[PDB]
């Protein structure tokens, strides 16, 4: 039911989204499509 | 025998103002292209 | 300026015909009671 | 009851996601269009159709990815996977731009399914179908721009590619080649869109700033009851405010909301008509009298003539790479340019 | 110079917006109608018509 | 009490499973060198 | 004669028929299973 | 009262006046065809079919007349460039005259159907209400259209 | 007391058009700007906008139409210098150097700021909530961006937006050439704002019109089912919420009318706020995203993207804009 | 294109003729609320 | 004649502005 | 030009003083509820 | 209403208003014909579009 | 197509519509004829524009 | 209200995370390996960074015929990509 | 024929303005009762 608090779920999911988008910006600066 | 499907037609002053604005603005827009 | 000569009549009728149509409808609306 | 009636009962059951009869057309087509765009922008190149990288796999970002149109030599081919061009080869089908025609056709039938969904739900809940009538304008825009415009032109190649920077290219192409800003139908479209944004902002602010005090909380959102019979804001006060500020004001709420329907829908329809005109290259490119005067008088200058010089620059400098099938080799000395720059 | 000028124009404009918000709200709250119009004592209903 | 596999389950997973697959793909793409 | 494009058209027609038929068969089966209690 | 954009909704339950309105529209379209053909004939230059054909002269309804077999004129020219051909009655001028006459006759029929709207044919013979049997109307009109298509 | 009577007249809510003190500033400036705009749009002589003695004709009498006519921005030789009438030797010099543009834009910006203040003032006098002026601050910020802030950043009122239709198009195209505004996220937020504003305008109108409560016959307009000042709501918000919640899903639908109308206010206002800030931040030459030659293959060959095609179009506009005004390779401002 | 809009308009007018002067003023909230009916808009499927 | 046409249409628009503001249908509370 | 300069300065000063002293003349009290 | 000679003759052609066939009638036959028509439209569209290429059918001015 | 139209016209003269299709398509309403005719008309208009 | 368990009840359940701490990383790893093994290049025909040009060429492999476009792409790929 | 170009607009307005004036008056007369 609710044995894991929803604020923890939202915090972890948001941190994962932040990590993924930050990885995408790092890849904008590294590797393919970085102009270097 | 009068036709029983005849109906009165109405156009209020607000509708007159809106329609005149539409016609005049359309004319102002399309007059340059009509003159070309 | 070498404009289209039918431009004047086109613009004039484009103004007048729907305008007088709306004026006809409004004035006949006002005379109803 | 019959299989048809039992199936109709199942399709119209109340769920989190309503399905309906229109769902059978909508959900496959819309899902496939969206999945094809994501698949194309993630994995599929434009190297053989345009000579462009257009996927995340090639290093493009979100702004520069696109599912590009097929090559010009394909013409207006439907480019079916089993068709004579791809012959069932999925890899070649992706390389030949078949994903573009896939997305365009599945999107068209998805939009048809969505308007049918609007009609079906409006019939089921017992409301008038004005939302479908309003949605006719996005359908008209999509059909005119993505279907009618390339059909008028030489091939699917000159349709918009499904991507951000590709759509920006489409905008600049229409400026350079069609003078689409000078088209009065596009002007009516701009008027409709900006007037709809104005009406949205002004109506929202007017309602929020004429609310009745129906609660003791400073945050007034709690004070509204969904089933209440009274108006939540003062129409008389709003009418007097706009009558004294602007000169004229709405006094009929129903006319106000119909007007909010009417403005952007009419704008989008006018722009679709203009796009059909551009599909046949029937442009509002030039004013003939100004051309005659400027040709015979080298001192007559307007912003319109400057815009024409800009369009000449756009065409000459973008044509070799935007249209690689023409094999345009423009030498440096033929390129129009001003002094210095 | 570009970074500082752009950032502080964004901040200055948003602070002008915030000043407008809080100035209007302070005026309405001091005058007593920041939560909306009282139904029984609507001021416009006590005013003569414009035309 | 509540059924597990519904229409909502199907729609949610048809959106979510390819989303996570594609996110893993693009995350792998971030480390590709030319 | 059967050109390769005619064979392709028949393949596409059969694929469309199969997809539509499988869709309606699944929908009819689910409707017969999960009925409405009137 | 009725708004302007709904005025013709008075015709919905009046089959006779609906027929009169359709007859008037048909008269207008046929009169347009005749007058457009006459204007094009007044402006057409037939002397150079090679470098000044009809599509260089902005001729709109002349190609549609030419498509189905009307090639000659009462003035003795033809759009194919041949001379000495007699078009009979059905020249471009003859087609335009036929359309003008048809427009006039349809105008008269429209006037008659507007005045004599109350016909027993347009009423249900069981309730006395105005009613059109639209499926059988479609059957009759489809039969007539099929006959005309087969004949054409 | 005469001053008290004048104060009572100025702040009176019984005037047909409300004046207020923001109005006592607003009315003269807007009248001056309007009169000067009409006179200049009809009859102004050509204006040397680029400062290179190549005057641009913008008025109707000098060969323009409605589409091509404009009030041409002041001379590049003037730059940011204040150029009133009394700083010119004659009116002919003032008209040659583009003085009407400065007069009109300064009077219009003052009048429009006081229009915002007047909106607050009338809202305060009527006992309303005061934030309609906050909504109006978005187009006002846009006008300030294109008429004042962009000239300030570029260093000349010649780079401000011309007061005309084709001049506006010229402003757009040159702006895209020099700043890549399409690739700027603030302009993308603005496009989202205006597209969403039109979308939500049509959506709200169609949903309210869809749920109108039957108070009329098929003969009469549905709008006559509403009477001005009626207490009862003219439409069924529960039915509209049910329709929209079945259209997408239930929790994507507003059931609170106040929340819905706040969203209608907030979306285009925030979007236009961001696009006005985009114009100002590109006025300080913080341009849109540059992805030219970003995608590079293994050997080092440039693999073109759609951004490179945009770059080709921008290069065409750049080399053709103000074709006589540049003497040096870089277009620094 | 304009006749596509005309077809949409007249199809809407035909299929929704009972409500085109406005929806029912006595429309029940249970009709548009969720979960009151098993099938949307069918009174006989009251749950 | 083109300049006269533009100015005439503009003047009619301004006159319509005057009549729509000051000679409107007065909104009456009901 | 000089006469026009002083004339415009007088007009602008008059309107600005009207604005300033109008908003110094008990403007918060000119609301329909509190005063 | 006025009775006329032509009206009397055309009267049986407008005397079955509201008459219907019971139940589903000939709807499945209509569905079969509609499917065949859709296939036919697809055929002619693919011939014009040159997706379907038939022997002896050169879709060009020739 | 003329022969097929003759046969279908004979069918529609002799065979009444199904009750299901009569109710669904509102065959007692002339506006359904207007809607379907406008649909066929714009189909034919698109066809003639393309050809 | 529609007869399904609310999303808050599901995503805060331990059973959901028992399933999904397995399923979600499995799909993430699947996509990662779909790219990193190079299967995406083969499935979709996307050029590798060493596959846009032959070593000494600067022309672009653009298809110029409708019905031999597959053969043109295969010929272009045969030329050492 | 080299005719006056203002001839068309003069004749058109000469027809239109008095005619629409009379039509306005007649239609508003008919709507009175
Ligand atoms: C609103 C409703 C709601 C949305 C519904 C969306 C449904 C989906 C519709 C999809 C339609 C795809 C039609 C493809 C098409 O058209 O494909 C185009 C083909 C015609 O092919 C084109 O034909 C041209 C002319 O060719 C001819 O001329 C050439 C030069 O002389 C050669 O001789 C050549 O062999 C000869 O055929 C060129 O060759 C082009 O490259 C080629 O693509 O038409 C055809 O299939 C058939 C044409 C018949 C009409 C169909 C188009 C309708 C609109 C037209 C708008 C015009 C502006
Ligand atoms: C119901 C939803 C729906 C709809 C409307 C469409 C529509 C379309 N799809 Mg699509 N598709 C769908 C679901 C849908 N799809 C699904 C779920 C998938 C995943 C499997 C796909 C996968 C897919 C691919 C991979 C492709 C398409 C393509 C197309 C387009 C051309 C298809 C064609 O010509 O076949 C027409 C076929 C029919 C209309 C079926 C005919 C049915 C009637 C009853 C006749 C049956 C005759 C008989 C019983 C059997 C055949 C006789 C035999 C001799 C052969 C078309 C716009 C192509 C495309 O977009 O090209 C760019 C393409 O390549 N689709
Ligand atoms: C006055 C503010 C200001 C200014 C002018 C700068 C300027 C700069 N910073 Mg800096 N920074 C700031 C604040 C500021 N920073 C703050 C507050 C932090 C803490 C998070 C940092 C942390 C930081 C780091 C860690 C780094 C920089 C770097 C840089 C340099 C390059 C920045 C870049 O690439 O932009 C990127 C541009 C953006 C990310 C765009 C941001 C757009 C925002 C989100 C718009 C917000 C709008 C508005 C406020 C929202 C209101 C909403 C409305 C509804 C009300 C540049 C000199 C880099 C550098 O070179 O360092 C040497 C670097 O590595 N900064
Ligand atoms: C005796 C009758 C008659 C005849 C012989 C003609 C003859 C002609 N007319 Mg004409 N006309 C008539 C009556 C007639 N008209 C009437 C009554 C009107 C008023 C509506 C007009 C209005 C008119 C105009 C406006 C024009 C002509 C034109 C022409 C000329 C070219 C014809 C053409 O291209 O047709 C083209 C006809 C078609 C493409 C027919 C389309 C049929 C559709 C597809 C049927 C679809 C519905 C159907 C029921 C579907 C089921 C079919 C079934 C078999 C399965 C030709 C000389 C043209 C001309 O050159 O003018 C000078 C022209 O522009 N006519
Ligand atoms: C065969 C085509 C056809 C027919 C018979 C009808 C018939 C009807 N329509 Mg309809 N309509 C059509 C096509 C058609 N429409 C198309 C293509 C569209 C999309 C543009 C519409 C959009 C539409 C709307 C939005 C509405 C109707 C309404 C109506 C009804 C009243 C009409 C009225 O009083 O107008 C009176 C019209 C005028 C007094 C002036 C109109 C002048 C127009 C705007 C410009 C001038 C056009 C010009 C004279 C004709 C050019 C010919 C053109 C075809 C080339 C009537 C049953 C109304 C309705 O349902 O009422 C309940 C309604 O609200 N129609
Ligand atoms: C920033 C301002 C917030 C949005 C307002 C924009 C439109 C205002 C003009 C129209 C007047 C509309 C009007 O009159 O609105 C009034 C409306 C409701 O008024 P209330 O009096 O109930 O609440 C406001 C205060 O009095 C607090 O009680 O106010 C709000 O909802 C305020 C929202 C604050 C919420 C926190 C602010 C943060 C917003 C997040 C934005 C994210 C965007 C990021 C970039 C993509
Ligand atoms: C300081 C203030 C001075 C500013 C002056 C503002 C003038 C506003 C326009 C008045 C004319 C409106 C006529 C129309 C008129 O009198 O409308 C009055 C009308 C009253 O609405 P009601 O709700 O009473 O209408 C009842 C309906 O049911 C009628 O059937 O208001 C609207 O419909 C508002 C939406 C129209 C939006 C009009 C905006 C005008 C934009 C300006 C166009 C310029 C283009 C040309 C440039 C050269
Ligand atoms: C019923 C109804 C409607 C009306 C429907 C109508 C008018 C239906 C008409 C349908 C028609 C004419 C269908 C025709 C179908 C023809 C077909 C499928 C022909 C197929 C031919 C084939 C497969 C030939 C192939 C071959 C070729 C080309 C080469 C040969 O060497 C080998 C071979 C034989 C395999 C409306 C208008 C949609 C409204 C609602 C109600
Ligand atoms: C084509 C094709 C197909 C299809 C397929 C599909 C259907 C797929 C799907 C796919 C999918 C379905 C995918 C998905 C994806 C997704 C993604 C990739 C996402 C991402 C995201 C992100 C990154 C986020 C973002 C955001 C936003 C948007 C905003 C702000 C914030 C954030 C940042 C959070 C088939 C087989 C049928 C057939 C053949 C062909
Ligand atoms: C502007 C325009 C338009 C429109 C147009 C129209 C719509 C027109 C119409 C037209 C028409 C609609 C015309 C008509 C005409 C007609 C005529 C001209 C007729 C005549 C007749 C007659 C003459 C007859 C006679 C007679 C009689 C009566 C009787 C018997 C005998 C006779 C034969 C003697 C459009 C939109 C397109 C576009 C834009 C522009
Ligand atoms: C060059 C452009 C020319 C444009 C021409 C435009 C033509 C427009 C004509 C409009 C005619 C309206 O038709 C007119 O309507 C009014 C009501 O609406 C009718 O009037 C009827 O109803 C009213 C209202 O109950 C009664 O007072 C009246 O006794 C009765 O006859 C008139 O009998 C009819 O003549
Ligand atoms: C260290 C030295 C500082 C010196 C002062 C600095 C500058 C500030 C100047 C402020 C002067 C404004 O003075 C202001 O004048 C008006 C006009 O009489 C006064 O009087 C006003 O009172 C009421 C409400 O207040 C109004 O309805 C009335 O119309 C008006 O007469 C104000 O009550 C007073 O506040
Ligand atoms: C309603 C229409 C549905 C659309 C049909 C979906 C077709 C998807 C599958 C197509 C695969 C056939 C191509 C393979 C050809 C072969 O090599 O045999
Ligand atoms: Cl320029
Ligand atoms: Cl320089
Ligand atoms: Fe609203």
């Amino acid at each position: 039911g609710g044995r894991i608090p929803l604020w923890i779920v939202a915090t972890v999911a948001g941190m994962g989204v932040i990590v993924i988008v930050g990885l995408f910006f790092y890849g904008a600066y590294a590797g393919l499509g970085s102009s270097l | 025998e009068p036709n029983p499907n005849r109906q009165p037609v109405e156009l209020n002053r607000t509708s007159l103002y809106l329609g005149l604005l539409l016609i005049l603005v359309l004319a102002l827009l399309f007059s340059s292209y009509f003159f070309n | 300026m070498e404009v289209n000569q039918l431009g004047l009549i086109a613009t004039a009728l484009f103004v007048l015909v729907p305008s007088v149509f709306l004026i006809i409808l409004y004035v006949q609306t006002e005379s109803q009671q | 009851r019959g299989w048809f009636d039992i199936l109709d009962d199942w399709l119209k059951r109340d769920r989190f996601v309503f399905v309906g009869w229109s769902g059978i057309l909508l959900f496959p087509c819309a899902y496939l269009a969206l999945g094809g765009w994501l698949t194309g922008t993630t994995f599929v190149t434009s190297w053989y159709t345009h000579g462009l990288a257009s996927s995340y796999l090639e290093g493009c970002n979100f702004l520069t990815v696109a599912v590009s149109t097929p090559a010009n030599s394909m013409g207006h081919s439907l480019l079916l996977l089993w068709g004579p061009e791809a012959q069932g080869d999925f890899t070649r089908w992706c390389q030949l731009g078949g994903l573009w025609t896939f997305i365009a056709l599945h999107g068209a039938f998805g939009l048809i399914g969505f308007m049918l969904r609007q009609f079906e739900i409006a019939r089921l809940v017992g409301v008038r179908p004005y939302n479908a009538i309003a949605f006719s304008a996005p359908i008209a825009v999509f059909v005119s721009v993505f279907l009618i415009y390339p059909l008028g032109q030489s091939s699917w190649f000159f349709a918009p590619s499904f991507g951000v920077a590709a759509i920006f290219r489409f905008l600049l192409f229409f400026q350079g080649f069609h003078n689409w800003t000078l088209n009065p139908f596009h002007m009516m479209g701009v008027a409709g869109v900006l007037g709809g944004a104005l009406l949205c902002a002004i109506h929202g602010a007017t309602v929020e700033n004429t609310l009745f005090q129906d609660g003791e909380g400073a945050s007034t959102f709690r004070a509204f009851n969904p089933t209440q019979a009274e108006e939540t804001y003062s129409m008389v006060t709003a009418n007097r405010f706009w009558s004294q500020i602007f000169g004229i004001a709405f006094s009929n709420k129903r006319w106000l909301h119909f007007f909010m329907l009417f403005v952007p829908v009419t704008g989008l329809w006018m722009s679709a008509i203009g796009v059909v005109g551009l599909a046949l290259n029937l442009r509002s490119y030039d004013f003939i009298s100004q051309e005659i005067r400027a040709a015979e008088d080298p001192e007559f200058e307007t912003f319109y003539t400057k815009n024409l010089l800009l369009n000449e620059g756009i065409r000459a400098w973008m044509a070799p790479q935007d249209q690689p099938h023409e094999n345009f080799v423009f030498p440096e000395e033929v390129l129009p340019r001003g002094n210095a720059l | 110079r570009s970074w500082l000028a752009t950032s502080h124009f964004v901040l200055a404009f948003f602070f002008l917006v915030g000043h407008l918000w809080h100035a209007g709200r302070a005026r309405a709250a001091a005058a007593g109608f920041e939560k909306g119009i009282d139904r029984e004592s609507e001021p416009v209903l006590s005013m003569p018509s414009l035309d | 009490s509540y059924p597990i596999f519904t229409v909502r389950w199907v729609a949610v997973h048809t959106l979510a499973v390819p989303t996570i697959f594609f996110l893993g793909a693009i995350a792998a793409m971030q480390f590709i060198q030319r | 004669t059967i050109t390769p494009s005619l064979k392709g058209f028949f393949i596409g027609l059969l694929s469309g028929a199969v997809v539509l038929g499988l869709t309606f068969a699944v929908l009819i089966a689910i409707s017969q299973i999960d009925k409405v209690q009137r | 009262g009725l708004p302007w954009y709904r005025v013709h909704t008075v015709l919905i339950n009046d089959p006779g006046r609906l027929i009169a309105a359709h007859l008037m529209h048909t008269a207008l379209v046929a009169g347009w065809a005749g007058s457009m053909a006459l204007y094009e004939l007044a402006t057409f230059d037939p002397s150079d079919p090679v470098l000044n054909p009809m599509w260089r002269q902005g001729m709109f309804v002349l190609p549609f007349m030419a498509r189905l077999g009307v090639t000659g004129s009462w003035s003795g020219w033809s759009i194919t460039g041949e001379t000495g051909i007699d078009p009979g009655f059905w020249s471009f001028e003859g087609v335009a005259l036929a359309h003008i006459v048809l427009s006039g006759l349809l105008f008269l029929a429209a006037c008659w159907h507007w005045v004599y709207w109350d016909l027993e044919l347009f009423r249900d013979p069981r309730t006395g209400e105005p009613a059109l049997d639209l499926p059988k109307m479609f059957g009759i009109h489809l039969f007539l259209a099929g006959l005309l298509c087969f004949g054409f | 007391n005469l001053w008290e009577r004048f104060c009572n007249w100025v702040t009176s809510t019984d005037n047909r058009l409300y004046v207020g003190w923001f109005g006592v500033i607003m009315i003269p400036t807007l009248l001056a700007a309007t009169i000067c705009f009409v006179i200049a749009f009809i009859a102004a002589p050509p204006v040397d906008i680029d400062g290179i003695r190549e005057p641009v004709s913008g008025s109707l009498l000098y060969g323009n139409n409605i589409i091509t006519g404009a009030v041409v921005p002041s001379s590049n030789a003037i730059g940011l210098h204040f150029y009133p009438i009394w700083e010119a030797a004659s009116l002919d010099e003032w008209l040659y150097n583009g003085g009407p543009y400065q007069l009109i834009i300064f009077h219009f910006l003052l009048g429009a700021s006081c229009y915002m203040g007047r909106q607050w003032e009338l809202s305060y006098r009527l006992g309303m909530r005061p934030w309609i002026c906050v909504a109006y601050s978005a187009p006002l910020a846009s006008a300030f961006a294109v008429f004042l802030i962009y000239p300030i950043g570029q260093g000349s009122f010649s780079d401000g937006m011309p007061l005309g239709i084709s001049g506006t198009f010229n402003f757009m195209i040159v702006f895209q050439a020099e700043h890549n505004i399409l690739m700027h996220p603030f302009h993308q937020l603005g496009v989202a704002g205006v597209f969403g504003g039109a979308l939500f305008c049509a959506m709200h109108g169609s949903l309210v019109t869809s749920s109108l409560i039957r108070e009329t016959t098929e003969t009469e307009s549905a709008n006559y089912g509403y009477k001005f000042g009626q207490e009862e709501e003219t439409y069924n918000i529960v039915a509209a919420h049910g329709y929209f919640g079945r259209l997408i899903f239930q929790y994507a639908s507003f059931n609170n009318s106040r929340s819905l109308h706040f969203f209608l206010a907030a979306w285009p206002v925030v979007g236009v706020w961001f696009t006005a800030l985009g114009i100002s931040t590109m006025a300080f030459n913080l341009n849109g995203f540059n992805f030219n030659h970003s995608v590079i293959d293994a050997k080092g060959n440039v693999i073109n993207t759609w951004a490179d095609i945009i770059n080709r179009a921008n290069l065409g506009m750049e080399v053709m804009h103000e074709r006589n005004a540049h003497n040096f390779p870089l277009d620094l401002a | 294109l304009l006749f596509f809009f005309g077809h949409i308009w007249h199809g809407a007018r035909t299929l929704f003729r009972d409500v085109f002067s406005g929806i029912d003023p006595e429309l029940s909230p249970e009709q548009v609320e969720w979960g009151f009916y098993q099938k949307v808009g069918d009174v006989t499927t009251r749950r | 004649m083109e300049t006269i046409t533009y100015v005439f249409i503009f003047a009619c628009i301004i006159a319509l502005f005057f009549f729509a503001i000051f000679f409107r249908e007065p909104p009456r509370i009901t | 030009m000089e006469t026009l300069k002083i004339t415009v300065y007088i007009v602008v000063t008059f309107f600005v003083l009207l604005f300033v002293f109008g908003f110094l003349s008990g403007d918060p009290a000119r609301n329909p509820k509190r005063k | 209403a006025r009775r006329t000679w032509l009206g009397d003759i055309l009267r049986p052609l407008n005397s079955e208003y509201g008459k219907v066939a019971p139940g589903w009638g000939t709807t499945p036959l209509m569905a079969v014909f509609m499917g065949l028509f859709l296939v036919f439209l697809l055929i002619i569209l693919e011939i014009y579009n040159s997706t379907l290429i038939l022997d002896g059918v050169n879709v060009s001015w020739k | 197509a003329g022969i097929v139209g003759i046969i279908a016209g004979l069918f529609h003269i002799l065979v009444r519509p199904p009750q299901r299709l009569y109710k669904a398509l509102r065959m007692g309403n002339i506006e359904t004829v207007l809607s379907s005719s406008i649909a066929a008309v714009f189909f034919a208009a698109f066809v003639v524009a393309g050809t | 209200t529609t007869g399904e368990r609310p999303f808050s009840d599901i995503i805060t359940s331990v059973r959901y995370w028992v399933i999904h701490s397995i399923t979600i990383p499995a799909l993430f790893i699947a996509g990662w390996l779909f790219v990193s093994t190079g299967l995406a290049y083969d499935v979709f025909g996307t050029p590798r960074p060493d596959s846009y040009y032959a070593q000494e060429q600067r022309s672009i492999p653009l298809v110029t015929d409708r019905f031999e476009a597959k053969q043109q792409v295969e010929t272009f790929l045969e030329q050492l990509k």
